[PDB]
RNA sequence: UGUGGUGGCGAUAGCGAGAAGGAUACACCUGUUCCCAUGCCGAACACAGAAGUUAAGCUUCUUAGCGCCGAUUGUAGUGAAGGGUUUCCCUUUGUGAGAGUAGGACGUCGCCACGC
RNA sequence: GCGGUCGCCUCCUAAAAGGUAACGGAGGCGCCCAAAGGUUCCCUCAGAAUGGUUGGAAAUCAUUCGAAGAGUGUAAAGGCA
RNA sequence: UGAUGGAGGUAGAGCACUGUUUGGACUAGGGGCCCAUCGGGUUACCGAAUUCAGAUAAACUCCGAAUGCCAUUCAUUUAU
């Protein structure tokens, strides 16, 4: 429901490989309110919402302002790893 | 002639009220009478183009075209530009005169009447005919005719549907089945 | 078949021009109203015999 | 039968002509009327024009109208100081009520 | 009608045994039989006697 | 000279490639499948051997999905011919595979027989392999 | 014992004057074979689809809507 | 203000699906003697006329099915710098790909004439 | 040495200016047209479906759809609605 | 070296085309017999009429790039 929001910065050049070894998820959200705020996550934050409350259900990306509802869309997952990249969101209302 | 007056006296307002139009502009009409002559034997003899053109000059007061090939295929022994067939279009009052020569004079010289096959509408309401002989007319002499040649008529209308064309050409003759 | 040919002024007789023709299509001596320098006048021109 | 409409081909011929201080003319048809304009590019401005039958032209439904129109065009244009014009052919030929415009335009000031 | 290249057509009146289809044109023309005012004032030679009246798509 | 697969040709001789990365679209038509965590050519005959060693342990089969196919032509010279003249005659049909996208798919069979078939398939290919499901989507039925 | 090794010669196409130059009369701008760039203002087409500058001016390239491109010369 | 002619701006102008209209104008429509025309045909083309009809075209309005225009991070490459294996792979710095959508989008600016 | 080649034009190797090798990978040339040139008017193709005697799937017709799937004397690129 | 404008198809995911291609639906209709001496050709191959997903290039691609190159009465430093 209430994931942990870490609002990122504008230019990630080759700093990014530090987050791939730390198991981090930089999270696109383009939708109704937000045009782009990439957001940190830990890779063990999402699977216990997908396999707990549903694989496509309501996930709220809120910082206790307005209440947002997301529709996790796509991901490339590279070979030989099986780990998480390219996590896009989609903020659709009630 | 007959049928302009016979249109505007009997054919037209009946078909206005059979399909309940908003104006007489939506009435269906008939534009062309397309006439082929498929010889197909100029490969054999170039003197085959003698007879058909003369017979069309006997039928209509015209001289037809001479259609070229548009293909060069030896399966029929054809090069491009080879003479194959002829074309005759009717407009004006030779529409109605030739139609009445069809209906009221010529066409009962087809023995064993099995009418006209009613599946000949091009889908969207234009008749076609393939006629087998040519001795149907009073404009035709015997000894001039020496083959089993025939005609090809494509009556072209302005109608969208098919039964509009049916009611038109039934009202203008066409001994159907 | 084809021939490198010359054209002749039919009035003042100078071998003015040069062209080509296919001698089984055009079996005759050509005639073209070509310009002439010595007369400054458009002149009939024929093949040199 | 789709009877093909007739401004479309006229504009095709317009554009294949127009691909080929000396402004245009224009020549038009209808069933009943013939207009004219004098335009520059890329100002996009008509400097003068003339009606078909509106002001004082008619008095016989021939091409005689068109000669009067071609008079009126050059009469209004010569007051504006223009003798350098270029004929549009429109999308037409020169047989009917178009040479009636043209020869009336030539013999009233417009130089060709 | 482009000139000098087209054959004949004139209102050849038609007759038969009955029913008188006195309307149309024709090609084979000739001797005056009924030059009639209510029809075309021309030569009616096509009077060959197949009726277009009796074959059982008529009656 | 058993030939499993060919082409229609359009060119005899071809260039020689460079494997640097290869990608595109994991398991679709199946349940269980391999990968290829290295980079090599894979010839015709290795896919014969793979078909046979798959389908023998598949009693009455099931659904086996061959996914990557030879397109490119070998060439080779003889033995003892010098260097010098033009390219030798084309003898073989090979295709390249790199980086963990998928050679085969299985469906219609429970989990242990599938891993039998894939373990007994991957001793005839020169590449280090793995075993992959359908994981999670918007729907995996 | 092959049947190859024969070729044409490099006939040296390409743009032979940049944008923003000051360009004298009648000098080549972009030697083509086949029309890739159409002429715009003051530019002629030669026999072999080359381009010129009829007026001593400044070359600037443009486009024709979506598909193809133009060159024009503007004087001072 | 409605109609018609005539242009610039990358189809964001288009293709499709639907409604309405005849004041002027436009168009459909009636012919062909006249200038002219059909490799046959007033179908077009050229010219005469205005009985009739808004059915089509045309013109205004509605629509995101097709087409078009698309932003940020999100990642093959890759300028430099470097390191071990060197068939290739990786780490700092300097820039990024279309793919995939969020969205926009059923036009904008100019001239004359006629009509209210 | 025996075989092959020796001048010219297209395409790829060619590393998004130009330029560049190999007994590298594919094809052409040593002409033709008195109109297949110039100009002035006019026109829009390949296929598919439906019908039409001989007519054959496929001779010539007629209708609808069709952005090019055609043509361009000659090889291949680049162009042209 | 910094700034600005432009020329051009290299690094490939990409069912825009050209060839090569693996599955599913579907039929336009046909496989020695049709089953038959008018209704289901049938189990099955089914392409093109169609279409759902997936592969791929050096002589296949509407469209890029890394400033590489050419240019500027431009700017700073230097000496050609
Ligand atoms: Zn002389």
């Amino acid at each position: 429901v209430q994931l942990e929001v870490k609002e990122r910065a504008i230019r990630p050049r080759s700093l990014r490989n530090q987050l791939r070894h730390e198991g981090k998820v930089p999270a696109i959200v383009y939708g109704y309110q937000i045009e782009s705020t990439p957001i940190y996550f830990e890779e063990k934050d999402l699977s216990k919402i997908l396999r707990e409350h549903g694989a496509n259900t309501v996930i709220k990306m809120t910082v206790d302002g307005k209440n947002i509802n997301t529709l996790m869309s796509k991901a490339q997952l590279d070979t030989f790893t099986g780990q998480m990249l390219h996590v896009e969101f989609l903020s659709v209302n009630m | 002639n007959r049928l302009k007056e016979k249109y505007i006296k009997e054919v037209t307002p009946s078909l206005v009220e059979k399909f309940n139009y908003s104006s007489v502009m939506q009435t269906p009409k008939v534009d062309k009478i397309v006439i082929n002559m498929g010889v197909g034997d100029a490969v054999s003899n170039a003197k085959n183009l003698d007879k058909a053109v003369e017979e069309l000059a006997l039928i209509t007061g015209q001289k037809p075209l001479i259609t070229k090939a548009k293909k060069s295929i030896a399966g029929f022994r054809l090069r491009e530009g080879m003479p194959i067939g002829a074309k005759v279009t009717l407009r004006g009052e030779r529409m109605y005169e030739f139609l009445d020569k069809l209906v009221t004079v010529s066409l009962p010289r087809v023995r064993d009447f099995h009418g006209v096959s009613k599946k000949a509408f091009d889908g969207r309401g234009n008749y076609t005919l393939g006629i087998k002989e040519q001795l149907i007319f009073p404009e035709v002499d015997y000894d001039l005719v020496d083959k089993v040649r025939g005609m090809d008529i494509v009556i072209v209308t302005t109608a969208n549907t098919d039964e509009e064309s049916r009611e038109l050409l039934a009202q203008l003759g066409m001994p159907f089945q | 078949m084809r021939v490198n040919i010359t054209l002749e002024c039919t009035s003042c007789k100078e071998r003015n021009y040069l062209t080509n023709k296919n001698k089984r299509n055009n079996p005759d001596r050509l005639e073209k109203q070509k310009y002439c320098p010595r007369e400054r006048k458009v002149t009939l021109h024929r093949e040199t015999k | 039968i789709t009877k093909p409409d007739k401004n479309k081909t006229r504009q095709k011929r317009h554009r294949r002509v127009r691909n080929k201080e000396c402004p245009r003319l224009n020549i038009f048809r209808s069933n009943k009327n013939i207009y004219a304009q004098v335009i520059d590019d890329v100002a996009g401005v008509t400097l003068a024009s003339a009606s078909a039958l509106d002001k004082e032209i008619s008095g016989g439904t021939k091409t005689e109208t068109a000669a009067a129109v071609g008079k009126l065009v050059a009469e209004r244009a010569a007051e504006k100081g223009i003798k350098k014009v270029v004929f549009d052919r429109g999308g037409y030929l020169y047989h009917g009520r178009v040479q009636a415009l043209a020869e009336a335009a030539r013999e009233n000031g417009l130089e060709f | 009608m482009k000139q000098d290249i087209h054959p004949n057509y004139q209102p050849v009146v038609f007759m038969d045994s009955t029913t008188g289809f006195k309307f149309l044109s024709g090609s084979t023309k000739g001797s005056s039989e009924t030059v009639e005012w209510e029809d075309g004032n021309t030569y009616p030679l096509l009077r060959v006697e197949v009726t277009s009246d009796s074959h059982p798509f008529y009656t | 000279m058993l030939v499993p697969k060919r082409v229609k040709h359009r060119r005899e001789f071809r260039g020689k490639m460079r494997g640097e990365a290869k990608g595109g679209k994991e398991v679709a038509f199946g349940e269980w499948g391999l990968q290829a965590t290295e980079s090599h050519w894979i010839t015709n005959r290795q896919i014969e051997a793979a078909r046979i060693a798959m389908t023998r342990y598949m009693k009455r089969g099931g659904k086996v999905w061959i996914k990557i196919f030879p397109h490119k032509s070998y060439t080779s010279k003889a033995i003892g011919v010098r260097m010098g003249k033009g390219k030798g005659a084309p003898e073989g049909w090979v295709s390249p595979v790199k980086r963990g996208k998928i050679m085969f798919e299985i469906a219609g069979v429970p989990e242990e027989v599938a891993r039998e078939a894939l373990r007994l398939a991957s001793h005839k290919l020169p590449v280090k392999t793995k075993i992959v499901k359908r994981e999670e989507m918007g729907g995996e039925s | 014992s092959t049947s190859n090794g024969r070729d044409s010669e490099s006939k040296r196409l390409g743009a032979k004057s940049a944008d923003g130059q000051t360009v004298t009369g009648g000098s080549i701008l972009y030697r083509q074979r086949g029309t890739k760039i159409y002429p715009g203002v003051n530019v002629g087409i030669g026999g072999d689809d080359t381009l010129f500058a009829k007026v001593d001016g400044v070359v600037r390239f443009e486009r024709k809507g979506r598909d193809k491109k133009q060159v024009s010369v503007y004087p001072v």
